């Protein structure tokens, strides 16, 4: 039940300056407003999980 | 869970003693007889079994050879044709393993 | 717990209840190491009084 | 059997053609943990 | 008879060292840094020199999620990461360009409050309007 | 020695090589801090059994002689 | 025994044992392998330890068995074969006998009926 | 210990959980004097084995040599 | 429940978990430093929790409950006092209804009959 639980990915920003393909791309993209759909967990960012395709670069460890 | 972790079922007494653990003792050990008084004891068992105890031995070691084998089957046939048509009950008699 | 519950485990409960202490000295501490630390690499390298 | 017995339950022949679909189930050798630095 | 104008020496280098000791270490190294290495072997003392600490610095923290797993219920034989059996190892980012540009470590502090959480303030307008206020 | 039989489980030390054993005709050798391969390069999969305790087989012994 | 020419890797991986095998398909690349002419088709080289036998027999008839059917690519090609029916051979009685060791099988970790759950 | 079909995450004997641990002898008198390191060519077949020779002498008497 | 003043220690050990707490007999060395004069009979000392509590009575009678009974010799009483009847209630429950997990329990490891065996 405790590993259950803690693969229930959390979330990480998007904002990131230190991959430098997001220091560029992120400059370029448009922030739209994320419509509240009655929920507490609307994945907005990306996630943190080492499997995520945009946070495969970060070291979970 | 601890890896040197035992579960006896005997008991055992352990040395209160400075830098060291070990058994000191068993409860309630009793000496038996010395080697020399457990060999003189075998000499004279061994003594009247080599007087005694030699005739006669061929046919019964037939019967103890014949009741080691896994099947009943063979044991009678065993019998039958290397104890010179020996009945089954009868030999386990000789042997001690009836009731 | 019936209904709505897990099974029933033994724990041993801690009563000793941790928490870190969130002051302000103690980054002012802080930042006096790394002044320190930060200096020694101006007075090593970046010192040209001699 | 052959002066031997084995003692079992009555054998139901039914359980033979009993209706099992298989199921999707991957294993991922190298994953996740429960907790990360 | 000992050199007696020697006795507690090792004691007042310390305090010295305590008062000052950029300034000790200064005046104690000035004639070992009269001979000053080049550009290159400067940064390679920086920079493996502080790749070190950062390296203790994870295995401090690896340290923590050991006991949290002990105390979540799993008894740990040995110690560190480097696996001896059938598990799968990380060895740490190498302290070279090619993987900094790759990796870079998980920062804590993106870690975030999903922010449908502040949805739940609209409780409040709401009920503030119903009493009157 | 042949090339071991393909295997796919392996075990990564730097970072994720993929290992493919289909790949590659034959193994390279395995660096500390790129991979280890699994164990028994050359082994295949059998069933054995544990011999019981002398002792134990003897109570057994007498049991079944005492039985037929 | 597998009834294709192709199974799911995870169907033939442990679920409560670690896992230090794998039943890879056949090795297409140890084909190419061989230096001389030989007519192959696509069409038996899926099926599983087949691809490997056929390899050891074009082998046997451009080479012997004396000192000239003696070289890399002719002898990992008897090696696999031999070594492909073993596996299979016990991955299948793994497979008849002990179906709930494997991924995939509902009796690896049982679902409860809802009789068993005091609802 | 892997062989014998036990998993080993970590490595060495420092346990870092509910473990007895067990340091290096210290390297210096009061503890080399009460322990000394297990020599591995003590232990030996019990010399029972010998009488099975027993046997030998017997055959070859009853085989006339 | 206990109904007696001594208890094997190796009766209240778990079998198939680690064993981080033991249910040791009275400290009757914590009645020695009381430094005021009490009458104690040795006829009370082994049962569990008992002499705590008593050493907890003895303590809040000479001194009260301000200022004066906050002294190590008499805190550490009421604390394992009140902690020895909380480790003792559970660990009575844990009997009652958890008997399986101590040593010495014919349940924490059963013993198969004979007909399970084949023979
Ligand atoms: C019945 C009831 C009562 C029973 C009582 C029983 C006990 C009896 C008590 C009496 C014991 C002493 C006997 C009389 C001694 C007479 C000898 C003498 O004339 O003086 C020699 C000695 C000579 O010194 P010196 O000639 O001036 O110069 C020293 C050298 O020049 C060296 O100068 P240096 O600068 O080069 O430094 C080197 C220094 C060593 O320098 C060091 O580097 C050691 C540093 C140790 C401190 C650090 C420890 C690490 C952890 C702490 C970290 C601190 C961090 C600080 C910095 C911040 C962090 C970065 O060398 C020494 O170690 C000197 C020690 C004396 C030499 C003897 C040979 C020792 C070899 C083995 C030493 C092992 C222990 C070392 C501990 C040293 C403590 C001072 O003088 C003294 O020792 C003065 C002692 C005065 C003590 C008064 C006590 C009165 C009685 C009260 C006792 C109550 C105790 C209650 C206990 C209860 C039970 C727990
Ligand atoms: C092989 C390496 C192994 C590593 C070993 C590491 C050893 C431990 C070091 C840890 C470092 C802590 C960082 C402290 C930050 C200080 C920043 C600073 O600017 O210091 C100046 C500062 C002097 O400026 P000041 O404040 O104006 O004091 C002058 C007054 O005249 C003072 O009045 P005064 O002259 O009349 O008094 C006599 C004089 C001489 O007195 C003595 O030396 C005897 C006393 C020694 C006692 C043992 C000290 C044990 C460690 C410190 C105490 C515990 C932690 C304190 C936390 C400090 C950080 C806030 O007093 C002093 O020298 C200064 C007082 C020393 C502190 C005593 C009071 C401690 C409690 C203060 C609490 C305030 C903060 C609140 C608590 C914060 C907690 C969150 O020095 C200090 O106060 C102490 C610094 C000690 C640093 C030792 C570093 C040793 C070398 C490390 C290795 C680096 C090697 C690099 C080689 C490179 C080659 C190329
Ligand atoms: C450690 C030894 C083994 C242990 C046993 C020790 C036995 C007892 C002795 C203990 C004491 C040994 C003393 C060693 C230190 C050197 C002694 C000395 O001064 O001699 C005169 C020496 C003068 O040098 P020179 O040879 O006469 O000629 C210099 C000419 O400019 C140009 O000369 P050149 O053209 O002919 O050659 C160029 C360059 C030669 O090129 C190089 O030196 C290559 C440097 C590449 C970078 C290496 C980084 C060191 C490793 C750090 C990693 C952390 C440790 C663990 C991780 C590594 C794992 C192995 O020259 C040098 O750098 C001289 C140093 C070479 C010998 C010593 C090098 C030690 C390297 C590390 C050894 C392995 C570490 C094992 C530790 C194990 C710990 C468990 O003094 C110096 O000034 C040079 C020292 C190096 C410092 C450079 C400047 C650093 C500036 C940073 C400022 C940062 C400020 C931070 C302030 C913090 C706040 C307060
Ligand atoms: C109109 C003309 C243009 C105007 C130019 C104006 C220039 C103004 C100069 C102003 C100078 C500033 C004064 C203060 C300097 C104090 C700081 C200092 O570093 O002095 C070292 C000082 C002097 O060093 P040195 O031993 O005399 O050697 C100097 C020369 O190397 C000589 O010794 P060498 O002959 O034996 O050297 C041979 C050289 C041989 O090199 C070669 O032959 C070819 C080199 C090709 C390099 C290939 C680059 C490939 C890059 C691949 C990148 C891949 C990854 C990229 C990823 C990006 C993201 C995608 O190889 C080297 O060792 C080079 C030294 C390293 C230089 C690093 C920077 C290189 C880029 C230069 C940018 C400027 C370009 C100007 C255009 C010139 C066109 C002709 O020595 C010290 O250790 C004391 C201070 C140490 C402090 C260390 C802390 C360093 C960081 C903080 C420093 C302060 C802030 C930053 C300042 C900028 C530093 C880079």
């Amino acid at each position: 039940a405790t590993r259950w639980y803690g693969r229930q990915p959390g979330h990480l920003l998007r904002a990131d300056t230190y991959w430098i393909p997001n220091l560029v791309s992120q400059r370029f993209a448009k922030h739209q407003p994320a419509h509240w759909d009655g929920t507490q967990n609307m994945p907005i960012f990306r996630l943190a999980d080492p499997k995520h395709k945009d946070s495969y670069m970060v070291q979970f460890r | 869970m601890q890896n040197t972790t035992n579960i006896v079922h005997v008991p055992v007494h352990m040395g209160h003693t400075h830098y060291f653990d070990y058994i000191d003792s068993f409860p309630k050990l009793k000496e038996g007889p010395t080697l020399e008084e457990n060999h003189i004891t075998n000499q004279k068992i061994l003594r009247e079994q080599l007087i005694s105890g030699q005739q006669g031995l061929e046919q019964n070691l037939c019967l103890r050879n014949c009741f080691k084998l896994s099947q009943k089957r063979y044991i009678e046939f065993c019998l039958d044709r290397k104890c010179g048509g020996a009945d089954f009950q009868r030999a386990a008699t000789i042997l001690g393993y009836t009731k | 717990t019936y209904f709505y519950g897990g099974i029933l485990e033994f724990v041993y409960f801690d009563k000793s209840n941790p928490d870190m202490c969130i002051l302000v000295h103690t980054l002012w501490i802080h930042l006096l190491i790394l002044f320190l630390i930060f200096t020694g690499f101006v007075t090593i390298l970046f010192s040209f009084y001699g | 059997y052959e002066d031997f017995v084995f003692t079992t339950p009555y054998f139901q022949p039914e359980s033979t053609f009993k209706s099992v679909p298989k199921l999707f189930s991957d294993i991922l050798l190298g994953g996740v943990e429960w907790v990360y630095t | 008879f000992p050199d007696r104008g020697n006795k507690r020496r090792w004691f007042k280098n310390l305090f010295r060292l305590i008062k000052n000791p950029m300034g000790y270490i200064f005046w104690k190294t000035y004639k070992a840094r009269l001979a000053k290495p080049s550009l290159i072997v400067t940064s390679m003392f920086i920079g493996f020199t502080l790749g070190f600490i950062k390296l203790k610095a994870q295995s401090i923290a690896y340290s923590k999620k050991q006991y949290a797993t002990l105390r979540a219920g799993k008894n740990i034989e040995g110690s560190g990461q480097v696996h001896f059996g059938y598990h799968d190892q990380k060895w740490g980012m190498p302290a070279i360009p090619m993987f900094q540009l790759m990796y870079y470590e998980l920062p804590g502090n993106s870690i975030v409050v999903n922010p449908c959480r502040n949805q739940n303030y609209r409780l409040y307008f709401e009920m503030r309007k119903k009493l009157g206020i | 020695a042949p090339n071991p039989y393909p295997n796919g489980i392996h075990f990564d030390r730097v970072f994720p090589t993929h290992y493919d054993p289909l790949a590659e005709t034959n193994r390279t050798k395995a660096n500390l801090q790129l991979i280890k391969y699994a164990p028994g390069n050359y082994s295949t999969l059998v069933v054995t059994s544990e011999k019981l305790p002398r002792p134990c087989i003897r109570t057994i012994q007498n049991y079944r002689r005492c039985q037929m | 025994t597998i009834f294709a020419e192709t199974w799911e890797a995870s169907e033939y991986q442990y679920r409560n044992k670690a896992n230090l095998k794998t039943l890879p398909v056949n090795h297409l690349g140890k084909l190419a392998e061989l230096k001389f002419d030989f007519v192959e088709y696509k069409a038996h080289q899926l099926i599983a330890c087949h691809l490997y036998e056929r390899m050891t027999i074009h082998c046997m008839n451009q080479y012997g068995l004396f000192k000239d059917f003696y070289r890399p690519e002719c002898l990992d090609a008897q090696y696999y074969f031999k070594t492909c029916v073993e596996l299979n051979a016990a991955y299948g009685i793994q497979k008849k006998f002990f179906p709930e060791h494997f991924v995939g099988s509902p009796y690896a970790r049982p679902v409860p009926q809802f009789q068993q759950l005091g609802l």
